[PDB]
RNA sequence: UCCAGUAGGAACACUAUACUACUGGAUAAUCAAAGACAAAUCUGCCCGAAGGGCUUGAGAACAUCGAAACACGAUGCAGAGGUGGCAGCCUCCGGUGGGUUAAAACCCAACGUUCUCAACAAUAGUGA
Protein backbone atom coordinates (compact mmCIF):
# COMPACT_ATOMS: atom_id res chain seq x y z
CA UNK A 1 0.00 0.00 0.00
CA UNK A 2 1.49 2.86 1.14
CA UNK A 3 5.71 3.07 0.38
CA UNK A 4 8.33 2.97 2.98
CA UNK A 5 11.61 4.68 3.22
CA UNK A 6 13.98 2.44 5.35
CA UNK A 7 17.09 4.90 6.48
CA UNK A 8 20.36 3.26 8.09
CA UNK A 9 22.01 3.06 9.85
CA UNK A 10 19.90 4.61 12.91
CA UNK A 11 23.12 6.23 14.70
CA UNK A 12 26.61 6.57 13.02
CA UNK A 13 29.72 8.30 14.38
CA UNK A 14 32.69 9.95 12.51
CA UNK A 15 35.47 12.44 12.82
CA UNK A 16 35.67 15.68 11.47
CA UNK A 17 36.86 15.18 8.18
CA UNK A 18 35.75 11.85 7.34
CA UNK A 19 33.38 11.40 4.39
CA UNK A 20 29.96 10.18 5.79
CA UNK A 21 27.30 8.10 3.93
CA UNK A 22 23.85 7.83 4.72
CA UNK A 23 21.37 5.19 2.58
CA UNK A 24 17.62 5.27 2.69
CA UNK A 25 15.68 2.41 0.65
CA UNK A 26 12.11 2.75 -0.71
CA UNK A 27 9.60 -0.36 -0.53
CA UNK A 28 9.36 0.23 -4.25
CA UNK A 29 9.79 2.52 -7.00
CA UNK A 30 9.93 6.49 -6.11
CA UNK A 31 11.53 7.70 -9.13
CA UNK A 32 13.47 10.29 -8.18
CA UNK A 33 10.67 12.37 -5.95
CA UNK A 34 13.59 11.85 -2.84
CA UNK A 35 14.59 14.85 -0.57
CA UNK A 36 17.15 15.04 2.35
CA UNK A 37 16.87 17.12 5.21
CA UNK A 38 19.20 17.81 8.63
CA UNK A 39 18.10 18.56 11.89
CA UNK A 40 19.58 19.90 15.24
CA UNK A 41 18.32 19.45 18.56
CA UNK A 42 15.07 21.14 18.89
CA UNK A 43 14.75 23.28 15.95
CA UNK A 44 13.28 23.13 12.51
CA UNK A 45 14.74 20.96 9.89
CA UNK A 46 16.34 22.29 6.53
CA UNK A 47 16.43 21.08 3.17
CA UNK A 48 19.75 19.86 1.70
CA UNK A 49 18.68 17.54 -1.23
CA UNK A 50 15.70 17.54 -4.22
CA UNK A 51 14.75 15.76 -6.56
CA UNK A 52 16.86 12.85 -5.23
CA UNK A 53 20.62 14.21 -6.67
CA UNK A 54 20.02 18.37 -6.15
CA UNK A 55 21.89 20.33 -4.13
CA UNK A 56 19.64 22.86 -2.33
CA UNK A 57 20.64 26.33 -3.23
CA UNK A 58 22.39 27.67 -0.56
CA UNK A 59 23.82 24.67 0.81
CA UNK A 60 27.45 23.47 1.02
CA UNK A 61 29.01 21.36 -2.31
CA UNK A 62 30.65 18.77 0.59
CA UNK A 63 26.94 17.88 0.64
CA UNK A 64 25.61 15.43 -2.25
CA UNK A 65 22.92 12.91 -3.05
CA UNK A 66 22.61 10.10 -5.33
CA UNK A 67 20.32 7.48 -7.06
CA UNK A 68 20.89 4.03 -7.69
CA UNK A 69 17.20 2.29 -8.65
CA UNK A 70 15.04 2.37 -5.32
CA UNK A 71 18.35 3.30 -3.18
CA UNK A 72 19.43 6.19 -2.04
CA UNK A 73 21.99 7.77 -0.37
CA UNK A 74 23.38 11.71 1.08
CA UNK A 75 26.94 11.92 1.09
CA UNK A 76 29.10 14.30 2.77
CA UNK A 77 33.15 14.85 1.37
CA UNK A 78 34.15 16.12 4.22
CA UNK A 79 32.58 15.98 7.53
CA UNK A 80 32.38 19.91 9.08
CA UNK A 81 32.02 20.74 12.78
CA UNK A 82 28.20 22.01 11.73
CA UNK A 83 27.42 19.07 10.64
CA UNK A 84 27.50 16.52 13.46
CA UNK A 85 23.18 16.24 13.65
CA UNK A 86 20.28 14.22 12.44
CA UNK A 87 19.62 13.13 8.83
CA UNK A 88 16.28 12.40 7.21
CA UNK A 89 15.25 10.64 3.53
CA UNK A 90 11.75 11.66 2.17
CA UNK A 91 10.02 10.44 -0.16
CA UNK A 92 6.98 12.77 -2.10
CA UNK A 93 6.94 10.51 -5.16
CA UNK A 94 3.09 9.51 -3.55
CA UNK A 95 0.70 9.94 -0.72
CA UNK A 96 0.44 9.41 2.08
CA UNK A 97 4.54 10.66 2.10
CA UNK A 98 7.08 9.33 4.71
CA UNK A 99 10.36 10.19 6.25
CA UNK A 100 13.03 7.88 7.14
CA UNK A 101 13.47 6.91 11.13
CA UNK A 102 17.12 9.19 11.10
CA UNK A 103 20.44 8.97 10.84
CA UNK A 104 22.34 10.67 14.21
CA UNK A 105 25.65 11.98 12.85
CA UNK A 106 27.93 11.76 16.40
CA UNK A 107 31.48 12.66 17.29
CA UNK A 108 33.84 9.45 17.44
CA UNK A 109 36.27 8.97 20.48
CA UNK A 110 37.84 6.54 22.03
CA UNK A 111 35.78 3.95 23.98
CA UNK A 112 35.46 4.88 27.46
CA UNK A 113 33.81 2.58 30.08
CA UNK A 114 31.09 3.41 32.34
CA UNK A 115 31.35 4.00 36.27
CA UNK A 116 28.19 2.41 37.82
CA UNK A 117 26.68 3.87 41.00
CA UNK A 118 23.88 3.23 42.64
CA UNK A 119 20.97 5.07 44.61
CA UNK A 120 18.75 3.33 47.43
CA UNK A 121 15.40 5.24 47.71
CA UNK A 122 15.58 7.89 50.11
CA UNK A 123 13.93 7.70 53.45
CA UNK A 124 12.06 10.80 52.57
CA UNK A 125 10.59 9.38 48.89
CA UNK A 126 9.32 5.65 51.15
CA UNK A 127 7.46 8.17 53.87
CA UNK A 128 5.54 9.46 51.00
CA UNK A 129 4.95 6.33 49.52
CA UNK A 130 6.69 4.94 46.69
CA UNK A 131 10.11 3.90 45.83
CA UNK A 132 12.69 5.23 43.18
CA UNK A 133 16.02 3.11 42.76
CA UNK A 134 18.43 5.45 40.68
CA UNK A 135 21.08 3.70 38.63
CA UNK A 136 23.82 5.74 37.01
CA UNK A 137 26.35 4.96 34.16
CA UNK A 138 28.28 8.08 33.68
CA UNK A 139 30.40 9.32 31.35
CA UNK A 140 31.03 6.75 28.40
CA UNK A 141 31.51 5.71 24.94
CA UNK A 142 29.86 4.84 22.50
CA UNK A 143 26.47 4.70 23.12
CA UNK A 144 25.32 1.45 22.72
CA UNK A 145 24.92 0.27 26.60
CA UNK A 146 22.49 -1.93 28.50
CA UNK A 147 21.23 -1.92 31.87
CA UNK A 148 19.06 -4.91 33.52
CA UNK A 149 17.90 -4.44 36.85
CA UNK A 150 17.22 -7.40 39.64
CA UNK A 151 15.80 -7.72 42.79
CA UNK A 152 16.23 -10.59 44.94
CA UNK A 153 18.03 -12.02 41.52
CA UNK A 154 15.16 -12.22 39.69
CA UNK A 155 15.18 -9.70 36.52
CA UNK A 156 12.71 -6.95 36.82
CA UNK A 157 10.49 -5.93 33.65
CA UNK A 158 9.05 -2.69 32.26
CA UNK A 159 9.05 -1.16 35.62
CA UNK A 160 12.23 0.79 35.13
CA UNK A 161 13.14 3.62 32.55
CA UNK A 162 16.61 5.40 30.99
CA UNK A 163 16.98 8.44 29.84
CA UNK A 164 20.46 9.86 28.60
CA UNK A 165 22.62 12.66 28.05
CA UNK A 166 23.82 14.33 25.20
CA UNK A 167 27.70 14.00 23.75
CA UNK A 168 29.71 15.64 26.24
CA UNK A 169 30.69 19.28 24.86
CA UNK A 170 34.27 18.12 26.70
CA UNK A 171 34.64 14.67 26.42
CA UNK A 172 32.17 13.79 24.36
CA UNK A 173 31.00 10.92 26.57
CA UNK A 174 27.08 9.87 27.51
CA UNK A 175 25.63 9.67 31.11
CA UNK A 176 22.64 7.38 31.36
CA UNK A 177 20.34 7.08 34.34
CA UNK A 178 17.69 3.92 34.75
CA UNK A 179 15.31 4.19 37.21
CA UNK A 180 13.45 1.51 39.22
CA UNK A 181 10.14 1.88 40.69
CA UNK A 182 8.41 -0.09 43.29
CA UNK A 183 5.69 0.40 45.54
CA UNK A 184 7.22 0.85 48.92
CA UNK A 185 5.45 -2.89 49.79
CA UNK A 186 7.23 -4.63 46.92
CA UNK A 187 10.44 -2.68 48.06
CA UNK A 188 10.11 -3.36 51.91
CA UNK A 189 10.02 -7.38 50.74
CA UNK A 190 12.51 -7.74 49.36
CA UNK A 191 16.69 -7.55 50.86
CA UNK A 192 18.73 -7.16 47.82
CA UNK A 193 18.83 -4.70 44.85
CA UNK A 194 21.04 -4.52 41.74
CA UNK A 195 21.75 -3.36 38.18
CA UNK A 196 24.01 -5.22 35.31
CA UNK A 197 25.46 -3.03 32.88
CA UNK A 198 26.82 -4.31 29.77
CA UNK A 199 29.10 -1.69 27.52
CA UNK A 200 31.73 -2.61 25.22
CA UNK A 201 34.10 -1.10 27.41
CA UNK A 202 33.82 -3.46 30.13
CA UNK A 203 35.32 -6.71 29.33
CA UNK A 204 32.52 -8.51 31.42
CA UNK A 205 28.94 -7.08 33.05
CA UNK A 206 29.23 -4.95 35.87
CA UNK A 207 26.79 -5.35 39.02
CA UNK A 208 26.17 -2.66 41.41
CA UNK A 209 24.10 -3.40 44.51
CA UNK A 210 23.05 -3.08 47.89
CA UNK A 211 20.70 -4.18 50.30
CA UNK A 212 17.77 -2.26 52.52
CA UNK A 213 18.91 -0.47 55.19
CA UNK B 1 14.95 35.75 3.31
CA UNK B 2 11.42 37.46 3.28
CA UNK B 3 9.67 34.17 3.29
CA UNK B 4 8.74 33.71 6.75
CA UNK B 5 6.55 30.52 8.83
CA UNK B 6 5.01 31.15 12.07
CA UNK B 7 2.71 28.70 13.89
CA UNK B 8 0.31 29.04 16.88
CA UNK B 9 -2.62 27.53 18.34
CA UNK B 10 -0.54 24.70 20.25
CA UNK B 11 -0.94 23.77 23.74
CA UNK B 12 -2.49 21.51 26.74
CA UNK B 13 -5.18 19.78 25.90
CA UNK B 14 -7.47 16.60 27.46
CA UNK B 15 -7.62 13.70 25.85
CA UNK B 16 -10.62 13.46 22.74
CA UNK B 17 -10.38 17.17 23.02
CA UNK B 18 -9.73 19.40 20.49
CA UNK B 19 -6.88 21.96 19.08
CA UNK B 20 -6.69 24.03 15.89
CA UNK B 21 -3.01 25.02 14.95
CA UNK B 22 -2.64 27.93 12.29
CA UNK B 23 0.74 28.73 10.12
CA UNK B 24 0.67 32.21 9.03
CA UNK B 25 2.36 32.97 5.81
CA UNK B 26 4.81 36.17 5.06
CA UNK B 27 7.05 36.48 2.01
CA UNK B 28 4.62 34.50 -0.39
CA UNK B 29 1.63 33.89 -2.03
CA UNK B 30 0.05 30.89 0.08
CA UNK B 31 -2.07 29.52 -2.63
CA UNK B 32 0.86 29.25 -5.21
CA UNK B 33 2.41 26.40 -2.77
CA UNK B 34 1.58 23.14 -1.14
CA UNK B 35 1.72 23.45 2.98
CA UNK B 36 2.67 20.44 5.01
CA UNK B 37 2.14 19.44 8.54
CA UNK B 38 5.07 17.40 9.48
CA UNK B 39 5.01 16.14 13.74
CA UNK B 40 7.88 15.15 15.93
CA UNK B 41 7.03 13.47 18.89
CA UNK B 42 9.43 13.64 22.11
CA UNK B 43 12.28 11.81 21.20
CA UNK B 44 11.03 10.44 17.68
CA UNK B 45 11.50 11.27 13.99
CA UNK B 46 9.56 13.37 11.75
CA UNK B 47 6.17 12.14 10.82
CA UNK B 48 4.07 13.43 7.73
CA UNK B 49 1.14 14.03 8.86
CA UNK B 50 -1.30 16.23 6.38
CA UNK B 51 -1.09 18.71 3.09
CA UNK B 52 -3.14 20.54 0.95
CA UNK B 53 -2.35 21.56 -2.68
CA UNK B 54 -2.30 24.36 -4.71
CA UNK B 55 -5.22 25.49 -7.25
CA UNK B 56 -6.93 22.32 -6.87
CA UNK B 57 -7.32 22.68 -2.58
CA UNK B 58 -6.97 18.77 -2.75
CA UNK B 59 -6.24 17.50 0.72
CA UNK B 60 -4.01 14.37 1.77
CA UNK B 61 -3.74 13.17 5.56
CA UNK B 62 -2.00 9.97 7.22
CA UNK B 63 -3.09 6.88 7.83
CA UNK B 64 -2.67 7.48 11.66
CA UNK B 65 -4.15 11.19 11.40
CA UNK B 66 -6.65 10.54 8.59
CA UNK B 67 -10.23 11.28 9.40
CA UNK B 68 -9.07 12.93 13.37
CA UNK B 69 -7.40 16.02 11.31
CA UNK B 70 -8.58 18.67 8.63
CA UNK B 71 -6.16 20.89 6.74
CA UNK B 72 -7.32 23.61 4.99
CA UNK B 73 -6.37 27.68 3.96
CA UNK B 74 -8.00 31.10 4.30
CA UNK B 75 -6.17 32.82 1.15
CA UNK B 76 -7.62 36.25 2.64
CA UNK B 77 -5.95 35.96 5.69
CA UNK B 78 -2.67 33.67 3.86
CA UNK B 79 -2.88 31.49 6.54
CA UNK B 80 -2.86 27.34 6.69
CA UNK B 81 -4.87 25.87 9.39
CA UNK B 82 -4.65 22.26 11.05
CA UNK B 83 -7.99 21.17 12.48
CA UNK B 84 -7.20 18.42 14.99
CA UNK B 85 -10.17 16.58 16.74
CA UNK B 86 -10.43 13.76 19.22
CA UNK B 87 -6.69 14.37 20.35
CA UNK B 88 -5.07 11.02 22.10
CA UNK B 89 -1.95 11.78 24.57
CA UNK B 90 -0.61 9.76 21.30
CA UNK B 91 -0.78 13.09 19.69
CA UNK B 92 1.69 14.56 22.25
CA UNK B 93 4.24 16.37 19.74
CA UNK B 94 6.25 19.47 17.79
CA UNK B 95 4.18 20.36 14.97
CA UNK B 96 5.63 22.68 12.02
CA UNK B 97 4.03 23.57 9.27
CA UNK B 98 6.17 23.43 6.01
CA UNK B 99 5.72 24.94 2.31
CA UNK B 100 7.62 22.88 -0.51
CA UNK B 101 9.10 24.41 -2.76
CA UNK B 102 9.20 25.61 -6.74
CA UNK B 103 9.05 22.54 -8.95
CA UNK B 104 11.90 24.28 -10.81
CA UNK B 105 13.69 25.92 -7.75
CA UNK B 106 13.53 22.86 -5.39
CA UNK B 107 11.24 20.11 -6.58
CA UNK B 108 8.96 18.79 -4.01
CA UNK B 109 11.33 19.40 -1.36
CA UNK B 110 9.90 21.34 1.46
CA UNK B 111 11.58 24.30 1.32
CA UNK B 112 10.64 26.11 4.52
CA UNK B 113 9.80 25.40 7.65
CA UNK B 114 8.02 27.14 10.89
CA UNK B 115 9.32 26.95 14.21
CA UNK B 116 7.04 24.92 15.27
CA UNK B 117 4.28 24.86 18.16
CA UNK B 118 3.79 22.58 20.75
CA UNK B 119 1.27 20.00 21.35
CA UNK B 120 0.55 18.67 25.00
CA UNK B 121 -2.23 16.29 25.07
CA UNK B 122 -2.51 14.98 28.67
CA UNK B 123 -5.30 14.78 31.03
CA UNK B 124 -2.87 15.58 34.29
CA UNK B 125 -3.00 18.45 36.31
CA UNK B 126 -0.42 21.32 37.14
CA UNK B 127 2.19 20.06 39.95
CA UNK B 128 5.10 21.19 41.67
CA UNK B 129 7.90 18.56 41.81
CA UNK B 130 9.23 16.14 44.95
CA UNK B 131 12.96 16.49 45.04
CA UNK B 132 14.69 13.59 47.28
CA UNK B 133 18.51 13.75 47.89
CA UNK B 134 20.45 10.86 45.53
CA UNK B 135 23.07 10.29 48.76
CA UNK B 136 26.25 9.01 47.78
CA UNK B 137 26.84 5.89 49.84
CA UNK B 138 29.73 3.59 49.33
CA UNK B 139 28.01 2.08 46.41
CA UNK B 140 27.94 5.64 44.61
CA UNK B 141 31.64 5.77 44.78
CA UNK B 142 34.41 5.16 42.45
CA UNK B 143 38.45 5.90 42.69
CA UNK B 144 38.78 9.29 44.59
CA UNK B 145 35.25 10.03 43.40
CA UNK B 146 31.24 9.89 44.38
CA UNK B 147 28.55 10.64 42.55
CA UNK B 148 25.47 12.49 44.15
CA UNK B 149 22.56 14.38 42.88
CA UNK B 150 18.67 14.80 43.47
CA UNK B 151 15.84 12.95 41.88
CA UNK B 152 13.16 15.23 40.54
CA UNK B 153 9.56 12.96 40.45
CA UNK B 154 6.16 13.83 39.61
CA UNK B 155 5.31 17.09 38.08
CA UNK B 156 3.79 18.65 35.18
CA UNK B 157 4.43 20.52 32.65
CA UNK B 158 7.97 20.56 31.64
CA UNK B 159 10.14 21.68 31.66
CA UNK B 160 12.34 21.86 34.84
CA UNK B 161 15.66 23.61 35.31
CA UNK B 162 18.14 22.41 38.36
CA UNK B 163 21.78 24.20 39.31
CA UNK B 164 23.82 23.41 42.18
CA UNK B 165 24.79 25.80 44.82
CA UNK B 166 23.37 28.39 42.78
CA UNK B 167 25.72 28.00 39.62
CA UNK B 168 28.42 27.85 41.53
CA UNK B 169 29.22 24.00 40.63
CA UNK B 170 29.04 22.86 37.17
CA UNK B 171 31.97 20.80 36.66
CA UNK B 172 30.83 17.02 35.95
CA UNK B 173 27.15 17.89 36.38
CA UNK B 174 24.50 15.70 33.70
CA UNK B 175 21.12 16.57 34.47
CA UNK B 176 18.96 14.22 32.81
CA UNK B 177 16.43 14.58 29.49
CA UNK B 178 12.71 14.39 31.54
CA UNK B 179 10.91 11.12 31.10
CA UNK B 180 6.73 10.71 30.94
CA UNK B 181 6.07 8.44 33.59
CA UNK B 182 3.27 6.23 33.08
CA UNK B 183 1.36 8.48 35.87
CA UNK B 184 1.00 10.43 33.49
CA UNK B 185 3.88 12.85 35.33
CA UNK B 186 7.44 13.82 34.77
CA UNK B 187 10.24 12.85 36.16
CA UNK B 188 13.95 13.25 35.89
CA UNK B 189 17.20 13.85 38.17
CA UNK B 190 20.43 15.70 38.03
CA UNK B 191 23.90 14.29 38.99
CA UNK B 192 27.31 15.63 39.63
CA UNK B 193 30.70 13.99 40.71
CA UNK B 194 33.14 15.27 43.41
CA UNK B 195 36.17 14.31 45.53
CA UNK B 196 35.33 12.04 47.92
CA UNK B 197 37.40 13.69 50.31
CA UNK B 198 35.61 16.92 49.84
CA UNK B 199 32.28 15.08 51.24
CA UNK B 200 32.49 16.14 55.26
CA UNK B 201 33.67 19.81 54.13
CA UNK B 202 31.73 21.16 51.17
CA UNK B 203 27.89 21.34 50.97
CA UNK B 204 25.89 20.22 48.22
CA UNK B 205 22.58 21.86 47.20
CA UNK B 206 20.59 20.92 44.22
CA UNK B 207 18.63 24.45 43.16
CA UNK B 208 15.14 23.30 41.35
CA UNK B 209 13.22 25.80 39.35
CA UNK B 210 9.95 25.28 38.08
CA UNK B 211 8.03 28.13 36.71
CA UNK B 212 5.00 26.20 35.46
CA UNK B 213 3.93 25.98 39.47
CA UNK B 214 5.52 29.02 40.90
CA UNK B 215 7.72 26.18 42.40
CA UNK B 216 10.93 26.55 43.98
CA UNK B 217 12.94 23.63 45.87
CA UNK B 218 16.11 23.33 47.18
CA UNK B 219 17.37 20.05 48.70
CA UNK B 220 20.66 19.62 51.04
CA UNK B 221 22.35 15.92 49.08
CA UNK B 222 23.89 14.39 51.79
CA UNK B 223 25.60 11.39 52.82
CA UNK B 224 23.18 9.28 54.59
C1' U C 1 7.85 32.89 -49.01
C1' C C 2 13.06 32.65 -49.83
C1' C C 3 18.45 31.67 -48.52
C1' A C 4 22.35 28.95 -45.67
C1' G C 5 24.37 25.41 -42.16
C1' U C 6 22.99 20.64 -40.25
C1' A C 7 20.04 16.26 -39.57
C1' G C 8 16.48 13.42 -41.73
C1' G C 9 14.17 11.90 -47.06
C1' A C 10 10.58 7.05 -43.95
C1' A C 11 9.39 -2.17 -46.87
C1' C C 12 17.64 -3.78 -48.24
C1' A C 13 21.41 -0.06 -49.27
C1' C C 14 23.14 4.28 -51.78
C1' U C 15 22.42 9.02 -54.57
C1' A C 16 19.37 12.88 -56.78
C1' U C 17 14.33 15.40 -56.54
C1' A C 18 10.16 16.14 -53.84
C1' C C 19 9.13 16.61 -48.76
C1' U C 20 10.56 17.33 -42.85
C1' A C 21 13.02 19.47 -38.49
C1' C C 22 16.33 22.66 -35.79
C1' U C 23 19.58 27.09 -36.03
C1' G C 24 20.79 31.85 -38.22
C1' G C 25 19.28 34.98 -41.49
C1' A C 26 16.38 38.22 -46.20
C1' U C 27 17.81 37.79 -52.16
C1' A C 28 24.85 41.06 -50.61
C1' A C 29 20.27 36.12 -46.98
C1' U C 30 26.60 36.73 -43.08
C1' C C 31 29.64 35.05 -39.19
C1' A C 32 27.70 31.21 -36.35
C1' A C 33 25.90 27.59 -33.20
C1' A C 34 24.52 22.81 -33.47
C1' G C 35 25.34 17.67 -35.36
C1' A C 36 23.71 10.31 -31.02
C1' C C 37 21.99 4.38 -36.43
C1' A C 38 29.87 4.54 -34.16
C1' A C 39 31.08 -0.53 -32.88
C1' A C 40 28.70 -4.70 -32.61
C1' U C 41 24.74 -8.45 -34.70
C1' C C 42 24.73 -10.98 -27.93
C1' U C 43 21.33 -14.39 -24.26
C1' G C 44 16.25 -17.18 -22.87
C1' C C 45 11.43 -18.14 -23.73
C1' C C 46 6.84 -17.42 -27.20
C1' C C 47 4.53 -16.38 -31.95
C1' G C 48 4.06 -15.51 -37.87
C1' A C 49 2.69 -17.23 -44.37
C1' A C 50 6.70 -13.56 -44.56
C1' G C 51 9.91 -10.48 -38.95
C1' G C 52 14.18 -4.51 -40.27
C1' G C 53 9.34 2.78 -39.57
C1' C C 54 15.11 9.10 -37.41
C1' U C 55 7.56 9.51 -41.50
C1' U C 56 3.22 11.99 -40.09
C1' G C 57 -2.32 12.34 -37.74
C1' A C 58 -5.61 11.01 -33.84
C1' G C 59 -7.28 8.15 -28.63
C1' A C 60 -5.01 5.97 -23.14
C1' A C 61 -1.38 5.98 -20.07
C1' C C 62 2.76 8.30 -18.49
C1' A C 63 6.06 12.41 -18.32
C1' U C 64 7.63 17.61 -18.75
C1' C C 65 5.97 22.59 -18.10
C1' G C 66 2.20 26.28 -16.72
C1' A C 67 3.78 29.42 -9.09
C1' A C 68 0.64 23.15 -10.50
C1' A C 69 2.29 15.26 -7.31
C1' C C 70 -4.37 15.05 -7.91
C1' A C 71 -8.03 18.28 -10.48
C1' C C 72 -7.54 22.18 -15.06
C1' G C 73 -4.50 23.63 -19.22
C1' A C 74 -0.32 23.20 -22.87
C1' U C 75 3.57 20.12 -24.76
C1' G C 76 5.60 15.30 -26.15
C1' C C 77 10.87 18.73 -27.88
C1' A C 78 16.06 12.40 -26.88
C1' G C 79 16.88 8.34 -26.66
C1' A C 80 19.81 4.73 -30.41
C1' G C 81 21.71 -0.06 -32.54
C1' G C 82 21.50 -5.42 -31.55
C1' U C 83 15.33 -7.37 -37.33
C1' G C 84 8.17 -9.82 -34.45
C1' G C 85 6.75 -10.18 -29.02
C1' C C 86 8.11 -10.52 -23.90
C1' A C 87 12.40 -10.68 -20.52
C1' G C 88 17.84 -9.96 -20.12
C1' C C 89 22.67 -8.31 -21.54
C1' C C 90 26.47 -5.15 -24.37
C1' U C 91 27.43 -0.76 -26.74
C1' C C 92 26.34 4.31 -28.20
C1' C C 93 24.07 9.10 -27.16
C1' G C 94 22.10 12.41 -23.14
C1' G C 95 21.67 15.27 -19.05
C1' U C 96 22.26 14.04 -13.59
C1' G C 97 25.26 12.47 -9.03
C1' G C 98 30.02 10.78 -7.46
C1' G C 99 35.67 9.86 -8.49
C1' U C 100 40.17 11.96 -10.86
C1' U C 101 41.01 16.75 -12.72
C1' A C 102 43.56 21.82 -16.52
C1' A C 103 39.16 18.98 -18.59
C1' A C 104 32.49 14.74 -18.37
C1' A C 105 39.65 13.27 -21.45
C1' C C 106 39.07 9.04 -18.62
C1' C C 107 36.40 5.92 -14.29
C1' C C 108 31.73 4.51 -11.39
C1' A C 109 26.36 4.67 -10.84
C1' A C 110 21.38 4.66 -11.78
C1' C C 111 18.23 7.16 -14.94
C1' G C 112 15.77 8.65 -20.55
C1' U C 113 7.55 7.90 -23.47
C1' U C 114 5.04 3.71 -24.21
C1' C C 115 0.61 1.39 -25.92
C1' U C 116 -3.66 1.40 -29.55
C1' C C 117 -5.38 2.98 -34.66
C1' A C 118 -5.01 4.98 -39.67
C1' A C 119 -2.41 6.89 -43.36
C1' C C 120 1.81 7.45 -45.78
C1' A C 121 6.76 4.81 -46.79
C1' A C 122 7.45 8.51 -53.02
C1' U C 123 9.24 9.39 -58.63
C1' A C 124 13.44 7.97 -60.63
C1' G C 125 18.48 5.94 -61.08
C1' U C 126 22.02 2.28 -59.05
C1' G C 127 22.79 -1.89 -56.17
C1' A C 128 22.47 -6.52 -51.61
CL1 LIG D 1 11.15 15.99 -6.86
MG1 LIG E 1 3.81 -6.21 43.02
MG1 LIG F 1 16.26 24.64 -46.58
MG1 LIG G 1 19.93 10.54 -46.32
MG1 LIG H 1 13.23 30.43 -38.94
MG1 LIG I 1 26.92 0.99 -38.08
MG1 LIG J 1 8.00 -19.64 -37.61
MG1 LIG K 1 15.83 0.46 -38.06
MG1 LIG L 1 0.48 13.41 -15.13
MG1 LIG M 1 -0.68 32.89 -12.69
MG1 LIG N 1 17.28 -1.15 -27.66
MG1 LIG O 1 12.71 -3.87 -33.78
MG1 LIG P 1 14.75 -12.06 -31.02
MG1 LIG Q 1 13.91 -5.76 -26.15
MG1 LIG R 1 27.84 8.17 -19.87
MG1 LIG S 1 32.14 15.91 -12.23
MG1 LIG T 1 18.47 2.39 -20.98
MG1 LIG U 1 11.30 12.41 -22.74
Amino acid sequence: SDIQMTQSPSSLSASVGDRVTITCRASQSVSSAVAWYQQKPGKAPKLLIYSASSLYSGVPSRFSGSRSGTDFTLTISSLQPEDFATYYCQQSYSFPSTFGQGTKVEIKRTVAAPSVFIFPPSDEQLKSGTASVVCLLNNFYPREAKVQWKVDNALQSGNSQESVTEQDSKDSTYSLSSTLTLSKADYEKHKVYACEVTHQGLSSPVTKSFNRG
Amino acid sequence: SEVQLVESGGGLVQPGGSLRLSCAASGFYISYSSIHWVRQAPGKGLEWVASISPYSGSTYYADSVKGRFTISADTSKNTAYLQMNSLRAEDTAVYYCARQGYRRRSGRGFDYWGQGTLVTVSSASTKGPSVFPLAPSSKSTSGGTAALGCLVKDYFPEPVTVSWNSGALTSGVHTFPAVLQSSGLYSLSSVVTVPSSSLGTQTYICNVNHKPSNTKVDKKVEPK
